[PDB]
DNA sequence: ATCGGATGTATATATCTGACACGTGCCTGGAGACTAGGGAGTAATCCCCTTGGCGGTTAAAACGCGGGGGAGAATCCGTACGTGCGTTTAAGCGGTGCTAGAGCTGTCTACGACCAATTGAGCGGCCTCGGCACCGGGATTCTCGAT
DNA sequence: TCGAGAATCCCGGTGCCGAGGCCGCTCAATTGGTCGTAGACAGCTCTAGCACCGCTTAAACGCACGTACGGATTCTCCCCCGCGTTTTAACCGCCAAGGGGATTACTCCCTAGTCTCCAGGCACGTGTCAGATATATACATCCGAT
């Protein structure tokens, strides 16, 4: 969000490691963590979910991860950082791609919470599959759209939501090459 | 989908660092002398363009310019000749 | 009547009026005296004619006619006082002094 | 738009210094921000001395102690006079 | 098969880099990284020609004048190579560290 | 005549974050001395902020800029949360 | 009712803004920037002094001296990093011998 | 007539440099250490004491107070709470 | 009697554990005045001054010593010597 | 002199090395003096003044050491270092570094001379609304070839070297003392005879 | 290693004392209630300069190997520095006494801010030529292995 | 310390693009006033900086003795330099798209300004309690004897 007028519908919820707080003082060694709350049903976004957008630069719309929550930064009131997914179309219509590449999102495009899973789970759950909700993701890959490395996304999500954004980018950046 | 930009701090290769000794009249250079100062340039650099940076994103503009790493520069004590 | 700048009262080259424009406007005191200006303006041509002398030399020196970054980095380095006052100033496309350590020479 | 600098300024004293020799233009940048840097340097000591003064206007005596507190050795004295020179001829006008 | 002794190259390399000041850094690679370095504090940001010269600038003169103080260092310690040792206690000395 | 300081606040928030410990005179012309510094560093910053985009007022998102550029790590976090708290309360008041 | 009475702090917003509006820092100064200004010094003032407090406990003492003031910036990272070039008084400093100097 | 001040560096005493060396974590002291430092402290203290002076002399004072002194170690970048 | 060095680390730990000054007031004021005699005649200093003056000068020197003693044991030795100190003096930028 | 009009009966004239001026870049060291116009008298470097002073009533001999240009706050400072007049000598010093406190007295006041200065490490700035004319300043041979032609307000004579307390003579050449001030820097030259006695 | 003596230190408790925390009068600075002139928000448009691409060259980077020599370890000697002990010195203190000068005040004047008319100084654009970059050819100055 | 080989240096020739001079042409510097107040200044108060005296005793100085540390010295291993060969991606010239930097114009929001009103915070004063100081008592540590 830019303005303060541009998060009405959501709020900002902190969090010390896992339980909630409302609180000042810098506590040593007490890293605190942020995410937010859509109050019109009580969606939670944070680090590691990923999400859709309406990405009306490119007609269609685009399939990110939430990677870091800036607070209060010198011209966005909440800059929302998030590595970028690359389609069907930019390389199974449902499996995406795991990109390095980062971008900075705006609530008023968010869509839902996309459900992203390996390609174990993918064959689990055939019969009872939503196209516009689940998806699989396999391997990670550069922008251009080519060197594929497989890697479980779950564990992507938990190291997303442990180790700090600084560290896990390069990590990610690495991992082809 | 810009580039990826990864690994570039090893753009700063093996002769670079030694032609920037030699002109600090350096006469041996040991062989892990190279990557601690890989380390200490993107130290300085982070520092310097995150601060310009800041400034670029105060005057609302996308594209940082001269006068913005003059004025991060001449914060951190390194003023600048030659740019403004 | 016929005007006359203020350069012209105090015998310099530099702008008494643009320097005193810049500290009134400047946001460096409530009022500025009328010289002020004079005496800044001044100090500005004093060492502007320093540095642009000793890079001069130093542009003669190798037979050049027109003033390089480099001769003003030898003149100020070669200079005490002005090296002592760009002290903390980064001279681009200056280069650095001939220097060579006394143990690193052959033997 | 116009964008103001000391380029004919520099150029007049370095004619008077060396009449036939020039100045690149990184040069002359140079020499326009060395002259800017001064230029804030004695200014803001002038102002924080007529700040600790209880003072409301910056006369050509804060300059004077602000050169005598930046500028090292000769550099001040030479200075001063030069200072001292101009200030007394434009009081006589 | 004429052959100059260990030190004659590195010691004519010195009087060679001494004497210029044309950047010894590659330009492209150094644009690239600066730009690296940046996307981490804004996505898609656009620089200048002048502002990643002005960045070589600064960072060249910044590592030559840390390689002086590193060659003092090491000469300190009755040695004529500079070591990672010498280059944490010049930026100790600073402050940077 | 009355020279102020910044004592009294001082030990309100002393008394806040610690409501049974004293502080020594010494101690306390060191934190009003503290105080008197970070003030002129940020007011400073917030100068040349809004003189280098050639406007002519210190607004609060100078401050919040000078403060993201002078106070580092973590406490450049916590003091921007509050420098947004207080003006929330400010406004609504 | 002042103005850091409306905006729940502890530090003169109207001082504040009397020191900006006379400090010589530019021509005009909003109403929004002493009340962050203000905030900001409060939590300075805060971390500082219960950083201190905590030390001066640790020190069996009640009172806080320049030392335990000394103590709690120079153990703080980003404090010490912010009074770098600052040097308190009546101080000392903080314990620490070179391991190469320890008795074998 | 006051009597003269001379050499009155020699009253930074040898056990008082050995005590600021060993606050400052030394172990061994040489013996050309004093005297160097003698004069390492006797340059700092004139570059301070002359901006102090410049600073009294400006406010047309004959008394250095201790605010012509914080403004000096500011002014030279070694900023001094407390007083 | 104790080994030559363990009386100069327990004075070490004693004035790091403490904050007095380690230089005598009256001294160091002549040497203040005595400076000063050469800069403007018939001076006069509060006592907060020269204070002011001595707590800056005494850390200032412990900072350098600190500095000194790195620079001493960088060259594996654990004794300070002149051109310690002047090349502290010297990386510092005061040279 | 404090402001302009304080020395408007006098004017301030630089030399270099013999030749005069009327420079501005600095050159690879300027000497500066002042002329009275009244009747053309001369004070640089070295140079012995009598003043008046107006706190012990009397007059007192200086030596004019530096001289300062252009300051924050006088634009003319005059550096002088001290003469002792006989009257401000010890006596008991005098009989026990030579050699009841009225009997010294009295011996001194009647035995010395009265025209007998006698130079001090200190200075003191002086201001040219005291000054009344150029002081001639002898050794100790010169003022014995030199008995019958004595002016008492022009000649004085100068033998040893002391501290501002009155005591620890020590001799020197005084025309060496008048060429060592203007050879080198002032910084070393009141070092120099600061440390000649200690 | 293990154990006794000696040394200085951490530690427990008690005792002054002067520095600190609070009570009080008050006055000068901050708040409330208006007004006004301009700075800043915001939209529209020109156009500059930033991004990106492609092909070919080749100069720099990368790799590898011989080997000189530099860093590091271990040794030996002299001496400079640490540690106590007795003697010498003056720092510190605790008062008195004074007076130079910091500090506050009450004018009153000269000097600087502010605004309107005028212009020429300093700006931006436009050639254009010569100082300098580039390249080659021959001379000079080293360097290094040995008669 | 004498020649063969290899870097650099200096000079002649050619071409180029950037430094310089000049042309209008906006706009800011000048001129010419008026008016407001900042500070120059003499005077009074009175703060505190200078000077001093003697006493106590802690600090500094000098000296004896010994040891451990710095500095010189020899030896050795491997690591970094010189140089040759191969690979690569920096770099230059030229072209095209458009993003966003400036500039302008209109509007209106905001902050300086003032007048009045009052209370927040400071100078002053006072009592009293936490810390500097002290004495003594375990206790860790050092260091040599065994």
């Amino acid at each position: 969000a830019k303005t303060l007028k541009d998060l009405q519908g959501w709020e900002i919820i902190t969090t010390d490691e896992q339980g909630n707080i409302i609180k000042r003082l810098r506590r040593r060694g007490a890293k605190t963590e942020h995410y937010l709350k859509r109050s019109s049903d009580g969606i939670k976004l944070g680090r590691g979910d990923s999400v859709v957008m309406h990405n009306e630069a490119a007609g269609t719309y685009s399939v990110y991860m939430i990677q870091e929550l800036r607070l209060n930064t010198i011209n966005n009131v909440v800059e929302l950082w998030a590595l970028t997914y690359l389609r069907w179309f930019e390389v199974n219509k449902n499996e995406l791609y795991l990109t390095a590449e980062l971008a900075e999102l705006q609530l008023f495009n968010f869509i839902r919470v996309a459900n992203v899973m390996d390609g174990s789970k993918w064959e689990v759950l055939k019969g009872n599959v939503d196209p516009e909700r689940d998806f699989t993701v396999r391997y990670i890959c550069e922008p251009t759209g080519e060197k594929f490395v497989d890697i479980n996304i779950e564990d992507v999500k938990a190291y997303i939501k442990k180790v700090e954004p600084r560290e896990a980018q390069e990590y990610l950046k690495d991992l082809t090459l | 989908h810009r580039k990826v930009l990864r690994d570039n701090i090893q753009g700063i290769t093996k002769p670079a660092i030694r032609r920037l000794a030699r002109r600090g009249g350096v006469k041996r250079i040991s062989g892990l002398i190279y990557e601690e100062t890989r380390g200490v340039l993107k130290v300085f650099l982070e520092n310097v363009i995150r601060d310009a940076v800041t400034y670029t994103e105060h005057a609302k503009r996308k594209t940082v310019t001269a006068m913005d790493v003059v004025y991060a520069l001449k914060r951190q004590g390194r003023t600048l000749y030659g740019f403004g | 009547a016929k005007a006359k700048t203020r350069s012209s009262r105090a015998g310099l080259q530099f702008p008494v009026g643009r320097v005193h424009r810049l500290l009134r406007k400047g946001n460096y005191a409530e009022r500025v005296g009328a010289g002020a200006p004079v005496y800044l303006a001044a100090v500005l041509e004093y060492l502007t004619a320093e540095i642009l002398e000793l890079a001069g030399n130093a542009a003669r020196d190798n037979k050049k006619t027109r003033i390089i970054p480099r001769h003003l980095q030898l003149a100020v380095r070669n200079d005490e006082e002005l090296n002592k006052l760009l002290g903390r100033v980064t001279i681009a496309q200056g280069g650095v002094l001939p220097n060579i350590q006394s143990v690193l020479l052959p033997k | 738009t116009r964008k103001e600098s000391y380029a004919i300024y520099v150029y007049k004293v370095l004619k008077q210094v060396h009449p036939d020799t020039g100045i690149s233009s990184k040069a002359m940048s140079i020499m326009n921000s060395f002259v800017n840097d001064v230029f804030e340097r004695i200014a803001g000591e002038a102002s924080r001395l007529a700040h600790y003064n209880k003072r409301s206007t910056i006369t050509s005596r804060e300059i004077q102690t602000a050169v005598r507190l930046l500028l090292p050795g000769e550099l001040a004295k030479h200075a001063v006079s030069e200072g001292t020179k101009a200030v007394t001829k434009y009081t006589s006008a | 098969p004429h052959r100059y002794r260990p030190g004659t190259v590195a010691l004519r390399e010195i009087r060679r880099y001494q004497k210029s000041t044309e950047l010894l850094i590659r330009k492209l690679p150094f644009q690239r990284l600066v730009r690296e370095i940046a996307q981490d504090f804004k996505t898609d940001l656009r620089f200048q020609s002048s502002a990643v010269m002005a960045l070589q600038e600064a960072s060249e003169a910044y590592l030559v004048a840390l390689f002086e103080d590193t060659n003092l260092c090491a000469i300190h310690a009755k040695r004529v190579t500079i070591m990672p040792k010498d280059i944490q206690l010049a930026r100790r000395i600073r402050g940077e560290r």
